[PDB]
């Protein structure tokens, strides 16, 4: 069966540094398992994505739709969106720039989000 | 259980720590002045000893531990 | 300044407990991340940001919005 | 909905999208055959003397049923390769970017709310 | 206007046997309450699809079994069916 | 002034003029407009100018509920007046090739 | 004893054969005996729970004030409007779409106008509603309360000239946003003959009886 256990097992051989997995509740209306993986290089990211998508295609689920590699031209970031699990390959610099772990753990309680005003409207002048 | 086993296991797990400098690791090693450790670091030390030796250490008495002599005494009189 | 220093230490140790109880994630990165976050969060002196961060840490510990395992 | 010389509202927290004069960037090109941009389309903006590609997330023009209609024409900045310039989105965005084919996972991940 | 036009490639989603009603896909030429001539599709991509269709026609009088009230399609969600939950 | 100002945008020319004034350390504009002190925030300088010479324009802003007409300082008019004052020369002599001549 | 008939059960005037209406009503009743459609009016707060086809079938909820009930038969729709994160959103839900898991009347009310389309040009406070608000109890065998709220409008221009007599809007404080000269000028489009034109009125009393007979027969069956 192709599950989150399968994903982490396929990333272990893939040498996936800093495997973060978050269980998204049905409230957020996005997915089930959100995975952030840091690789050593863009070639490493591409190889990991190719291996995981190849295993997904070869394992089972002839019925469900295929998955496209998302972000091929983007060297820093890469994404794959399966039926209910979403995986993001990204370098540590890009992870620091966009720290997604706090975003997906704290909904609207994130640092950046607090630093950004919720909504503002300019008024008149004197 | 061996009392020297408790003593040298505590000493070994304190040596296993990285950031602190293993200079004077005695039973009366004052964390705050000899090692310059704060509350977060001493709680980290509590976790580092509990993960391999413990499972019954509460914070209500761990916050005032302050020394491996207290560590050994608490483990011995709890067991 | 905060809600309680004992509360801060209890939250930190409970986060360590959750990290130990976790299965899929990585202990090294989890512990390094929480330690760096606490080190950068401490020493703010305003105490309103720190009470807000205590509330956000309580929310994270509860994990009713999202849980990392 | 959105076409050439149409004012749009930047919804992410990009410093380029932050306007100190409260002036709104306006699109100068739509990357579609017919030049009419719906949700998920890619356009070009002349913002702060710069030409920046942008992804439209919501528009005021009505669409299909069960699809939210917004009171403002919303857009999020994107780089030349697909990586969003901004870091987060505060206003809710439609979930239909999942169904639509394109490079949207980054924006959906950095988004906060859904409608 | 007011000339004969033909629409090709329209499928049948539902058939009401009691009222003799066909639910054809899409729009058909003509106003309401007009007479439209319907026959099998002439497109080459849909030829040789009448193997299971009645031939030369349906005969209710000699039929062994009585047809259901509404003949649906495999993809059609019946009105009596519960709320659809996607996967 | 060899080219048309509107084809480039008054705001960026005002910003460049302020930048050149700051680089040349003349600070004629502050004493001309009665400004507080030397500044580099172009929007704040233009707001101070609009306050000084009483210009207010009503414009549409994009909010979450729709379009709103608000009265704000006339930044284009302030920039235009700043540029006209510089071109007339009330702000002092200037050299725009100082860096290229230095090397 | 107040018995309410849903608006889509009343067909538009035309030359359509009644059999189409009969069959559409049969399908409507068959869908309604599976999904309970509550009684609500324009201005009532509604929470609609649906399923997202491309989000792994996850359950979704949306709360808003009903500003328009349009369409007929299986195509009947209602628009829910809310202000989320300081940003107005409107969704046109279909009553008989199987995607809708349930509909809940958070607060049943009636407004001074048939449609609340002027809330787009009105202040955001009059359309901003809490998403997690507790539903308010409605007394059985009680007349539907009517809300006489008079919202305040933003300065012109508006989406449409709501002051003209064709719209016939009575839920706007025109005296706080328009001048008497503007009101007098807008009066020029009044059509006093239109209200007294008795050949453009539609008689539905002879049809609602048959509609209720069909509904009750289906419910008994
Ligand atoms: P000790 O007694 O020496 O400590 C006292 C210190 C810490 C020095 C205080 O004086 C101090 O400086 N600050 C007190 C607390 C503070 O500054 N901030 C509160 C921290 S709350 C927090 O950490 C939120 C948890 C979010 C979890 C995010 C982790 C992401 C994992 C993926
Ligand atoms: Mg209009």
């Amino acid at each position: 069966k192709f599950d989150i256990d399968m994903m982490v097992s396929l990333l272990r051989q893939e040498n996936a540094r800093d495997i973060c997995v978050i269980q998204v509740p049905p409230e957020m209306r996005y997915t089930d398992y959100f995975v952030i993986v840091s690789g050593t290089s863009t070639r490493h990211l591409h190889a990991m994505a190719f291996y995981v998508v190849k295993m997904y295609k070869h394992l089972k689920c002839k019925r469900d739709p295929h998955v496209k590699i998302e972000g091929k031209d983007t060297d820093d970031w890469l994404c794959v969106d399966f039926g209910s699990m979403v995986i993001h390959l990204m370098l540590p610099e890009t992870r620091e720039i966009y720290e997604l772990e706090k975003l997906w753990t704290l909904r609207s309680y994130d640092d950046q989000l607090a630093q950004i005003a919720p909504e503002t409207v300019p008024e008149d002048f004197i | 259980l061996t009392l020297e086993g408790i003593q040298d296991r505590v000493l070994y797990v304190l040596k296993l720590y990285d950031k602190i400098d293993p200079e004077k690791l005695s039973v009366n090693s004052h964390f705050m002045k000899d090692l310059g450790l704060d509350s977060l670091d001493q709680v980290e030390i509590i976790m580092a000893m509990e993960d391999e030796f413990g499972f019954e250490i509460p914070d209500i008495d761990a916050e005032k531990l302050m020394c491996p002599q207290e560590i050994v005494d608490y483990i011995a009189d709890k067991k | 300044a905060p809600w309680s220093r004992e509360a801060v230490l209890s939250l930190y140790r409970a986060l360590l407990r959750q990290g130990r109880q976790l299965r899929y994630t990585d202990r090294d990165f989890y512990f390094a991340s929480i330690r760096r976050e606490f080190r950068k969060n401490q020493k703010l002196e305003d105490a309103e940001a720190r009470e807000r961060q205590l509330e956000k840490g309580l929310v994270f510990l509860n994990g009713k919005l999202g849980r990392i395992i | 909905a959105i076409q050439k010389m149409t004012r749009v509202r930047v919804v992410d927290n990009s410093a380029l999208g932050n306007s100190p004069y409260h002036r709104a960037p306006r699109c100068i090109h739509v990357y579609k055959k017919n030049g009419v941009g719906k949700v998920g389309d890619q356009i070009l903006l002349a913002i702060k003397g710069q030409k920046k590609k942008a992804l439209i997330v919501g528009h005021c023009m009505p669409g299909p049923r069960m699809t939210p209609r917004f009171d403002s024409n919303n857009v999020v900045l994107i780089e030349d390769n697909g990586n969003p310039v901004g870091t987060r989105i505060k206003t809710p965005i439609p979930t239909s970017l999942r169904k639509r084919e394109g490079e949207y996972s980054k924006v959906l991940a950095i988004a906060q709310n859904f409608v | 206007g007011n000339i004969y036009r033909t629409e090709y490639g329209l499928k049948v989603w539902r058939i009401n046997t009691k009222h003799n009603i066909i639910y054809v896909n899409g729009s058909v030429p003509g106003h309401k309450n007009c007479l439209v001539k319907v026959k099998d599709s002439k497109l080459p991509a849909y030829k040789d699809l009448g193997k299971n269709l009645p031939f030369p026609t349906y005969f209710p009088d000699g039929d062994e079994e009585e047809l259901p009230e509404d003949l649906y399609d495999e993809n059609v969600c019946q009105p009596g069916a519960p709320s659809i939950t996607f996967a | 002034g060899t080219v048309l100002d509107h084809l480039v945008g008054e705001e960026t020319m005002a910003d460049y003029l302020l930048y050149t004034l700051n680089k040349h350390q003349r600070f004629g504009y502050v004493q001309h407009y009665g400004l507080g002190s030397a500044c580099d925030n172009v929007e704040r300088v233009l707001k101070s100018v609009a306050v000084k010479l009483g210009k207010t324009q009503k414009v549409k802003v994009l909010t979450g509920t729709g379009n709103v007409n608000i009265i704000q300082p006339n930044y284009p008019a302030a920039a235009r007046d700043f540029l006209q004052t510089f071109r007339r020369g009330l702000l002092g002599s200037v050299m725009l090739d100082l860096d290229v001549l230095r090397g | 004893e107040r018995r309410f008939l849903s608006p889509e059960f009343i067909p538009r005037r035309g030359r359509t054969d009644p059999l189409k209406f009969q069959i559409e009503r049969k399908d409507m009743l068959e869908r309604r005996k599976v999904l309970h459609i509550p009684e609500f009016y324009v201005g009532s707060i509604l929470r609609v729970t649906t399923a997202d086809p491309y989000a792994s079938g996850k359950i979704s909820q949306f709360l808003g004030i009903c500003i328009q009930r349009s369409g007929r038969g299986l195509g009947a729709t209602f628009i829910l409007r809310n202000v989320i994160e300081g940003q107005g959103v409107e969704i046109c839900f279909e009553l008989y779409n199987p995607r809708v898991q349930e509909i809940q009347v958070v607060k049943l009310e009636k407004r001074l106008d048939d449609s609340l389309l002027y809330l787009r040009d009105a202040l955001p406070e009059y359309s901003t509603f809490d998403v997690n608000m507790k539903p308010v109890v409605q007394e059985p065998n009680q007349k539907v309360p009517v809300n006489e709220l008079k919202v305040k409008m933003k300065p012109k221009p508006w989406s449409k000239r709501w002051e003209r007599p064709n719209f016939n809007i009575k839920g706007i404080r025109f005296d706080l946003c328009l001048t008497e000269q503007q009101m007098k000028e807008a009066q020029k489009w009044n059509q006093p003959w239109l209200e007294f034109d008795m050949m453009r009125e539609y008689d539905t009393s002879k049809i609602e009886a048959a509609i209720w007979k069909e509904i009750e027969a289906s419910k008994r069956s």
